[PDB]
RNA sequence: UUGGGCUCUGUGGGUGCUUGGCCGCUGGCCAGACCUACUUCAAAGCCACCGGGGGUACCUACCGGUUG
């Protein structure tokens, strides 16, 4: 795998898959909603918003194909054996795995229906049903349906349980048949035949709130709702289109809702995989229709990139509220109010993400120091033409930056009930985004309501203005944004040439936006007033410095001295900020086409993505190309400085992410994913990358191992008189342990100097006195060559010639001369050692005193 | 009145000395009864200079 | 928090029990050494201090 | 709902008001235009904020100055102080805050008496 | 230029449990936001990188002392890596955490919530697993049980980590497992009188000790009680107790500042003494059993106590009131700070302790300053007095005061410290004393308001007064004409700071605007309007919004840096504001506090707080307290500046004074929640100087080992600016070739080299090597340094710092040794 | 752009880092179940916020008692 980075969580993502959610009731006060990430699950509360409770770990090997949240455990099934990947049925609790489940050896089919009832866990793959006993997680049997024409054995309605029907399971085939199976003993006990034999594939089936009745739901259109022990039809409806049958069907168990005022039960809900519109049925007399939520979720649009559709309807049981989950990465929930009687609800909650891949990423800069700053706010501009400000610290505090009352214009136009559609009613898709908040004043920036994208200044200059300037796909307008207000800003800017915007920058003083056309010119728009202030050039040559083709990168020196521009057609160009004239250019004309640009302030480093698949790094004041990194086989999709200024991380077109060191100037790491990564962004701590991969509608976050452990790799792959080391607070306490003891009051080991004097090596003893605590060192330091004093003076003389601890030599010697002066003043066996010690002490002392007298007196002179 | 002055010093228009006082129980001593006036960007003070027809937006 | 030398010992009249006298230089100079002129000058100096104080 | 700024200026006794509003370039001093007030030899001192700041800063505003008191010289200093404070104040409240700071830098790098009037007290020497 | 966060300093302790390392030599002390460790056997402190949202409630540690779990109030959890000081996991218990005990086997930890007892598996870390990273939700939970009745004050494990035991707040203790034993039923330790503050095991796990709040300590056997025994105490209740089971001893700290110390197989008093006048909050006890640690939460009052050699190894305290000033010694190694507590105390930058506390003022100390010399600490206070402290003898020369009684709020001493200026609010003249005489030299005129910032020039020719007559003033004293020169300003002058070359001065004025003035020809050169740059918005008791409060939109204090390029500026707000002088641009801005038991932190304070009475953090809940001195509100109505009463819930966020370090790369904020040092971080961020394509560490070491050209390798390694490479080539070239390199070395890398060899002199064990470097550099580069002398004035003074902490630290010892041995050899 | 604008009101999310609803909680329940047991040993003391001056008959507190 990878060397530096490691998968943490894929963020920006609630419900992509056609694997439906699962509801469970917690107690009497919350329900819990479990969706599939892909190769993870997530649970959400109801009452606490749709806030995230868990996200399932470990990431399962394949993608998840089924789910069911029984009593406290969340069961998951994953893997398509027909195409490669391993299958499995893992069993989770509290977000972590607590069991597996033994699949049969004879199994080759992806597994679609997990269903727990009785004492049984029952899963339905594609043409067989494997049933485990749930009290011991132990495999019981495998039910094989009959076959007539090699299509009738297929099991597409799923399987289901009735409440009061004992050990039985009801399956819906690709023929019209629904079969009744005693799953405890395996036998096909009864089979029931469709009404209207022209309509003959069971697409969806559901129990009723009445006993012994089902809503079985055929591909030709009819909903049939039946007794299943009289085998007699109770109602027949024509709900599906032949081009668009019912795929979701869900009764309400509230006990009211029907009868044109709302006092009787019998409210049905249905939806279809072909449309994002849910249809409600009064069920009493003959079951009239009563209304339809049109574009509850997005429609599956031919020749559009968004991924609408629906996946599941569920009435939250016993309650007036109904969760529906689309395929457009959105789970929403709707409420039948009772004060008027609307047969079409309003939203109570909604959570959603990108219904399309993510095209640009940006981590928002530091809330100036700390206070949830540096890293928490991602900012993704996707291909569903909308920003999102994602949050790392909690997923429930994430939302779109709004471009207006767009669903008001979409329902107010005919554009929601089936010119353009809703994503086409938003802005274009976003090429790049540039932010600098020091003029983001919080929630209240301009505290009224302002016109969006217009094409005051006392209240601006006291409270804030727009944060994020943004360049879009094919428009000449750099549109601006308020970060703290989560809102489209009151400005949009043209370029000067009229050609669409190529690259947009904002100065880090937060006042100037600075836009760059694909035709060459550069404009500068003050964000407070929203006014054109400087053109590059103004009106070397003073007026002539103009670019040719698209300015693919521009960034400002953060002291507002120079702005550096960077076109594709040739060269990089050095502009004066306060004048607009042109100072110096670095010229790479006959070779290069710089497609992208990054900047590190405080390091003054600008990294260029030359179209030779290279990254040429230049220092903005040195103006010499400090490096280049040749490592890419596809073109550079994205590239980004690490916040330290050490690393460059480039996601290439060949689906390899690489990372080069800047001091070492070598590839530290390089690794290969499953998909080409389109977008990259670091944090401003070093803790996270994010990457948007071509195909998934979320980004994924990589933690950084070079913080949390020592990853040591540097592999260029392809595929005199010295002191001691003892603290001054260890020997100066030896010097002054007369008074440190006094202000602190309220109101073989002795043979080491002997053996070390037997040998001519005292370094074991010196290796003790360098390592004893100072009370024990003043304690332990406190005839005929078995004395300790001559061994000590000889030891410090040996250390004075060996030159290894000078401060400890003078330290031990001065405490020795203070507390052993009597026996050495009277005794005579050691005054040779004080003579020789005095001589060598006079040598090293006189030399060192000449040194520091010159240094102290002449440095302390040169200061005057 | 004391109700109007109390409301003004809980909305924070006053200062005693250099600090914007927002406590209605702030005991004022005899020489600090000279260094008490309106705070810097005060709408009340613009109403006073505006009444007196001598304001200045500078 | 220790003490200055001029607060440990400073030479003065209370510190000298002499026929000499500790001067303002800090140095004891004895009267028996002192001639007519120097005892005369110390009389006129101390009387200068009386006419000031 | 108009873009109006009132501004004063001072000297010894000459006080001058100037109202600066959203206009089209004119400066009128006591009804008569600015190039007609203050007898000829001091109109350069009238013009000093204009040809520091550039007329392009002034082509969107109207400055109306009333001057009272003082002699001729003190009325000139009161006028030019009212001009400079008028445009700094209008750019304070209506156009962006950066341009105010740039105008204050130009006027202060020339002479601070265009913005802050320093009246003379006396010196009772010690 | 690029300042990150160095140590918090100036508070040893705040609310919270404190802990030892298992080595016994590190003390883990919670300050408000953060945790400071200080290395105690070799005194050197450090604060962690993280910062909680509220005050620290608790800290736990792994037995292998590598993993630290801190808790802020309402259960806001962290766990960080102490050997590599990085922050690792975030977590949130949902209740507030009132007990926390990490397992002795490093495997589980029990947390005691407000009644809940949840035992959790400790997360495996990337230091533990082989090829492993951060997981997502790493904390898994082993059990939870809520079969208690009230709060759970304490949690104590076994020694073998199979039982743990809970000290209630109701009345009882409870003994509990981790897995089901076969002869064990989980059971309840019966009635005390008030409620148990501890319940500790022995080594032999038969008798269980339990320590209540009303003094009583019981011994239980198998399950009845073998002997209950109280002890007397007059007017106090038992509020903490720690029990070392290996050495069989129980400490017990009380409400009246006293702790008792009892050897307990049988009840037997070792010792007892009193350390505070206020209650003892937290007791921890060393793994050895030899050091006891006591935290008294009302004042600062952290102390460590050797229980057999009865002695304070530590007794430290912060400020219990707001600070008012800090400065640095001209060495740069100690910062002094004064407060409204009355004390002026002297803090060491390293080691994180106060080296002196001067208590000879009363009633709040306003100002604080040094001379050029760094010997004398001139300070000023509302007592009415300027005390001139002798800092080598730790006692004051001379306390000056005014003839009529004043209360001085501002203070400035001449650089050749023989002239004192002070200034007050009561009078509005400015008083000048003479140090080498002792009298009052003058009082000076001119101002129509209380002079509110005084500053002498670092030349010492010009005094500058800034007063509430919206004016400043050049006071030219020292010549024969004691003349003035006023500076008519726009608003009330808040501050005055000098350029370290005396040619330019900056004033803060009450608009929020800074302006810059020539001093020789008095004339404004520049100015910032910083009103929007400083707005740390919406304290509580603001019914106005965050960006409309005038009162957080002005700078109290400004300084220049030692180069003379950037200014610090700061006010009654949350942002410290770092400007420049030549281009006037805001360079950098720092959020002081992330805290939320402070007040002025969140601009846009959220509406979940505002109940139908008002802010929920404004309801006086002091009657919700079980202790009498907690319940009694002995405050005075309407007191802003220092009162003994001090309800003091949610203090605001000010900076009370910033100052630059005299050596480079550091930064001080005297804020409310401590004394923050910011430092120019240099060990992570790559930053070259003028670098080419070839220049790698393989190229520097290539011309170091293959073809040894020491000048090209030295300028090469400078030219990368990497400390490992400049250390490698520095300790690679020889002391014969030093004079060759410096004799032919480029002139424009010289002060970088002077700062480097100054740091290597003060830190590396290479005396004669580095002193040969300094000798060669000043010998060759003499006329350059003397000619410039202001461009290099910080580089010459970090060197003079190094060659005088060498001249005084070891040559007193060399002289005393050579003349001592000369005597003993003379006999 | 096949209507627009002000104002007011409501609901949901957000305005601090994401570990479940409830209980008699190492277990159980979310459709509840069982309901009334079991018992050898009352308690250790101290402390505990009324504004200033003043009165003291009766009550109360405390101190010293007095018989019966």
């Amino acid at each position: 795998g990878s060397a530096i980075f490691a998968p943490y969580r894929t963020i920006g993502l609630i419900s992509p898959t056609g694997v439906p959610f699962t509801s469970i009731p917690l107690g009497k006060t919350t329900f819990q909603i479990t969706t599939s990430v892909g190769r993870a699950l997530q649970t959400y509360d109801l009452k606490r918003g749709l806030n995230l409770v868990f996200v399932t770990r470990p990431q399962t090997p394949s993608d998840i194909t089924a789910t069911h949240a029984w009593k406290e455990r969340v069961y998951a099934a994953f893997g398509d054996p027909r195409n490669g990947e391993p299958q499995g049925l893992w069993v989770f609790q509290r977000g972590k795995k607590v069991a597996e489940l033994p699949l049969p050896s004879d199994l080759d089919q992806p597994i679609k229906q997990i269903l727990i009832f009785g004492g049984w866990i029952v899963a339905c793959a594609l043409t067989r049903i494997e049933v485990w006993k749930a009290a011991t997680l132990e495999h019981y049997t495998t039910i094989f349906p009959a076959a007539s024409k090699k299509g009738d054995n297929e099991l597409t309605g799923g399987a289901i349980n009735m409440p009061t029907f004992l050990n039985k399971i009801f399956v819906g085939r690709k023929d019209g048949w629904v079969e009744i199976w005693n799953v405890s003993t395996g036998k096909l006990i009864y089979t029931l035949l469709p009404p209207s034999p022209d309509c003959g594939a069971v697409t969806c089936l559901q129990p009723t709130p009445a006993l012994s009745l089902l809503a079985i739901a055929y591909s030709g259109g009819p909903l049939v709702i039946q007794n299943v022990l009289t085998d007699k039809t109770v109602l027949l409806l024509e709900a599906g289109t032949d081009d668009a049958p019912v795929t979701s069907i869900s009764f309400r168990t509230d006990g009211l809702g029907a009868g044109q005022d709302g006092r009787k039960d019998g409210v049905m809900a249905t939806a279809t995989s072909v449309s994002g519109d849910v249809t409600f049925w009064d069920l009493n007399k003959g079951g009239r229709i009563m209304g339809v939520l049109r574009s509850a979720h997005n429609p599956p649009s031919r020749h559009n990139i968004v991924r609408g559709g629906i996946s599941k309807i569920e009435f939250l049981a016993g309650q007036p509220v109904i969760v529906t989950s689309g395929l457009d990465n959105s789970l929403k929930t709707w409420i039948f109010d009772e004060s008027p009687f609307s047969p079409v609800p309003r939203i109570l909650h909604q959570r959603s993400g990108h219904a399309a891949p993510v095209r640009c990423l940006h981590f928002l800069p530091s809330d100036f120091d700390g206070a949830e700053g540096g890293n928490k706010w991602l900012l993704s501009g996707g291909k569903d033409r909308s920003l999102w400000g994602w949050s790392l610290r909690r997923d429930g505090q994430s939302a779109e930056l709004s471009q207006g009352a767009i669903r008001k214009k979409a329902r107010k136009m005919g554009l929601l009930a089936g010119t353009t559609t809703l994503e086409d009613l938003k802005a274009p898709e976003i090429t790049c985004i540039a932010s600098s908040l020091n003029r983001d004043g919080g929630m209240g920036a301009i505290p009224g309501k302002q016109m969006i994208w217009d094409k005051n200044a006392e209240l601006s200059g006291n409270t804030g203005w727009e944060s994020v300037v943004t360049a879009h796909k094919d428009d000449p307008y750099a549109r601006t944004w308020f970060w703290g207000r989560r809102r489209a800003g009151r400005w949009a800017f043209k370029t000067g040439d009229g050609e669409p915007v190529s690259t947009v920058a904002i100065s880090s003083c937060g006042t100037f936006a600075l836009v760059g056309s694909t035709g060459g010119s550069i404009d500068m728009f003050n964000l407070q007033s929203g006014r054109h202030r400087q053109r590059f050039p103004s009106r070397f040559a003073p007026g002539t410095g103009r670019h040719t083709n698209a300015v693919t990168g521009i960034v400002v020196d953060p002291l507002n001295r120079h702005v550096v521009s960077c076109s594709l057609d040739g060269k990089v160009k050095f502009w004066d900020f306060i004048t607009g004239n042109l100072v110096d250019e670095i010229d790479w004309a006959p070779m290069t086409k710089i497609i992208g640009c990054r900047y590190h302030p405080g390091n003054d480093l600008i990294a260029f993505a030359c179209d030779d698949r290279s990254i040429r790094v230049v220092d903005i004041e040195t103006k010499n190309t400090i490096r280049e990194f040749w490592g890419c086989r596809g073109d550079i999709n994205d590239f980004c400085f690490s916040p330290d200024g050490r690393w460059i991380v480039a996601a290439s077109q060949d689906s390899i992410i690489r990372v080069w060191d800047l001091p070492t100037a070598h590839l530290i790491d390089a690794f290969r994913l499953e998909q080409p990564c389109t977008a990259l962004a670091f944090s401003h701590t070093g803790e996270y990358l994010a990457g948007a991969m071509e195909g998934s509608l979320g980004v994924q976050i990589w933690t950084n191992r070079t913080l949390f452990r020592h990853v040591p790799t540097r592999q260029i792959s392809e595929s005199m008189m010295t002191l001691s080391l003892v603290p001054r607070s260890r020997w100066q306490t030896l010097l002054h342990i007369d008074i440190i003891k006094a202000r602190n009051k309220p109101k073989t080991f002795t043979s080491k100097l002997l053996v070390g004097g037997a040998k001519g090596d005292y370094t074991d003893f010196i290796e003790h006195l360098k390592a004893l605590p100072p009370a024990a060192a003043d304690l332990e330091l406190r005839d005929e060559a078995t004395n300790e004093l001559l061994h000590f003076i000889r030891a410090l003389t040996s250390r004075l010639v060996a030159r290894r601890d000078y401060e400890l030599t003078q330290a031990w010697m001065t405490v020795f001369l203070r507390l052993h002066f009597d026996l050495i003043m009277e005794n005579e066996e050691l005054l040779q050692a004080l003579g020789e010690w005095r001589e060598h002490q006079a040598r090293e002392r006189d030399r060192l005193s000449e040194l520091v007298g010159y240094c102290g007196g002449v440095v302390s002179f040169l200061r005057s | 009145t004391v109700q109007a002055a109390t409301k003004l010093i809980e909305q924070g228009h006053v200062r005693v000395g250099v600090e914007e006082v927002r406590d209605p129980a702030f005991l004022v001593t005899r020489n600090m009864e000279d260094f008490v006036t309106w705070t810097v960007g005060s709408k009340i003070k613009q109403n006073i200079m505006k009444y007196r027809d001598k304001l200045d937006d500078f | 928090s220790m003490i200055a030398p001029q607060e440990v010992y400073a030479p003065s009249k209370d510190t000298a029990e002499k026929g000499e006298v500790v001067t303002k230089a800090g140095i004891p100079i004895a009267k028996q050494e002192m001639s007519r002129e120097e005892k005369l000058r110390r009389r006129r100096r101390e009387k200068e201090r009386i006419r000031k104080a | 709902s108009v873009q109006a700024v009132q501004v004063f200026g001072k000297k010894k006794n000459a006080t001058a008001v100037a109202r600066c509003v959203q206009g089209k370039g004119l400066i009128k001093v006591n009804g008569k235009p600015l190039k007609l007030f203050a007898p000829e030899i001091l109109r350069a001192k009238l013009y000093e904020p204009i040809l520091i700041l550039g007329t392009d800063k002034f082509a969107d505003v109207d400055i109306r100055i009333r001057v009272a008191g003082g002699g001729h010289t003190s009325q000139v200093y009161a006028v030019r102080q009212a001009i400079a404070k008028s445009i700094v104040a209008y750019y304070a409240k209506y156009v962006d805050e950066h341009s105010k700071n740039l105008l204050k830098q130009e006027l202060i790098q020339f002479d601070r008496s265009l913005l802050v009037a320093d009246p003379r007290r006396c010196e009772p020497k010690k | 230029t690029n300042f990150k966060f160095s140590n918090l300093l100036g508070t040893v302790y705040c609310r919270g449990n404190l802990l030892f390392s298992p080595d016994g030599t590190h003390l883990f002390s919670p300050v408000g936001n953060r945790v400071t460790v200080f290395n105690l056997v070799e005194n050197k402190s450090y604060t962690f990188p993280f910062a909680h949202r509220k005050n620290i409630s608790r800290i736990g540690l792994t037995p292998q002392g590598n993993l630290l779990l801190s808790i802020d109030e309402d259960g806001q959890a962290i766990l960080t890596n102490v050997p590599r000081r990085v922050v690792l996991y975030h977590f949130s218990f949902k209740s507030p955490v009132t007990a926390l005990a990490f397992s002795p086997s490093g495997r589980h930890f029990v947390v005691g919530l407000k009644r809940k007892i949840e035992v959790w598996h400790v997360p495996s870390t990337p230091d533990t697993n082989e090829d492993g990273d951060l997981e997502f939700a790493p904390f898994v939970r082993h059990h939870t049980h809520m079969q208690h009745f009230d709060d759970v004050r304490h949690l104590e494990w076994s020694s073998d980590s199979r039982f743990f035991l809970s000290a209630s707040k109701d009345l009882t203790a409870r003994i509990w497992s981790l897995d089901t034993e076969e002869g064990f039923v989980p059971t309840v330790l019966s009635g005390h009188r008030q409620g148990v503050v501890g319940a500790y095991f022995s080594k032999d796990q038969e008798t269980i000790y339990t320590v209540s709040k009303d003094g009583a300590v019981f011994e239980w056997k198998y399950w009845r009680i073998v002997n209950k025994h109280f002890f007397m105490q007059n007017a106090a209740t038992l509020r903490c107790a720690a029990y070392h089971a290996e050495s069989n001893l129980l400490v017990a700290g009380f409400s009246n500042g006293i702790f008792g110390l009892y050897e307990m197989p049988d009840f037997n008093l070792i010792h007892t003494l009193s350390i505070s006048q206020n209650e003892i909050d937290f007791v921890t006890i060393n793994k050895s059993g030899e050091w006891l640690a006591f935290g008294a939460s009302k004042l600062g009052q952290l102390l460590v106590w050797e229980w057999q050699s009865e002695s304070y190894i530590l007794k430290q305290q912060g400020h219990f009131d707001a600070m008012n000033s800090l400065v640095y010694s001209p060495d740069g190694q100690r910062i002094v700070t004064a407060a409204d507590d009355g004390k002026i105390k002297v803090w060491d930058v390293e080691s994180g302790f106060c080296i002196v506390t001067f208590t000879e003022h009363t009633s709040g100390v306003t100002a604080c300053e040094f001379a050029k010399k760094g010997s004398v600490l001139f300070t000023a206070s509302l007592d009415g007095s300027v005390r001139a402290w002798d800092l080598i003898r730790y006692r004051n020369f001379r306390t000056f005061t005014a003839p009529e009684r004043l209360s001085f709020t501002c203070m400035a001493v001449d650089p050749s410290g023989e002239v004192i200026a002070a200034g007050s609010i009561d009078s509005f003249d400015i008083h000048i004393w003479s140090v080498q005489t002792g009298q009052l030299l003058d009082r000076l005129s001119g101002h129509e308001g209380p002079v509110s910032s005084l500053a002498f020039a670092p030349d010492g020719s010009v005094l500058v007064s800034g007063s509430w007559d919206r004016t400043a003033r050049i006071w030219s004293i020292f010549s024969r004409t004691q003349t003035s020169e006023p500076l008519q300003l726009q608003s009330d002058v808040l501050d005055v700071a000098f350029r370290p070359d005396s040619k330019q001065i900056a004033i803060s004025t009450l608009d929020g605007q800074l302006t810059f003035w020539s001093v020789s020809e008095a004339q404004q050169v520049s100015g910032v309007d910083g009103r929007r740059d400083v707005s740390g918005g919406r304290r509580i008791t603001d019914r106005r919004t965050a960006a409309n409060v005038a009162g957080t939109k002005n700078f109290n204090t400004i300084r220049y840096s030692m180069d003379g390029t950037c200014l610090l500026a700061g006010g009654n707000s949350k942002y410290i504001c770092l400007y420049s002088t030549t281009t006037m641009v805001l360079l950098k801005k720092f959020t002081v506090s992330v805290n939320l038991s402070l007040s002025g932190t969140q601009e846009f304070l959220n509406s979940k707080l505002m109940t139908e009475a008002g802010p929920v953090g404004l309801l006086d809940d002091q009657g919700e307290a079980s202790d009498l001195e907690d319940r009694i509100d002995r405050s005075l109505p309407g007191s802003k500046r220092g009162d003994p009463g001090a309800r003091k819930k949610f203090p605001e966020v000010r900076v009370s004074g910033v100052a630059f370090s005299p050596t480079g790369n550091s930064f001080c904020a005297a804020s409310t929640e401590g004394l923050l040092v910011y430092s120019l971080d240099n060990t992570v961020q790559f930053d070259p100087f003028d670098l080419n394509m070839e220049i790698t560490p393989a190229s520097t070491l290539a011309v170091l080992e293959k073809e040894k050209d020491y000048l090209k390798a030295l300028v090469m390694a400078f030219r990368l600016n990497e400390a490992g490479l400049i250390t490698r080539v520095y300790q690679a070239i020889p002391y014969t070739d030093i004079g060759l390199v410096v004799e032919q070395f480029p002139t424009v890398y010289v002060p970088r080299l002077l700062r480097f060899v100054a740091a290597q002199t003060e830190q590396s064990p290479h005396m004669e090597f580095c002193l040969l470097w300094i000798r060669a550099l000043i010998d060759k580069h003499g006329p350059w340094l003397a000619a410039n002398r202001g461009k290099v004035d910080v580089e010459l003074r970090v060197v003079a710092r190094a060659v005088a902490k060498m001249r005084d630290e070891i040559r007193r010892l060399a002289d005393e040794n050579v003349y001592m041995v000369d005597y003993l050899l003379n006999q």
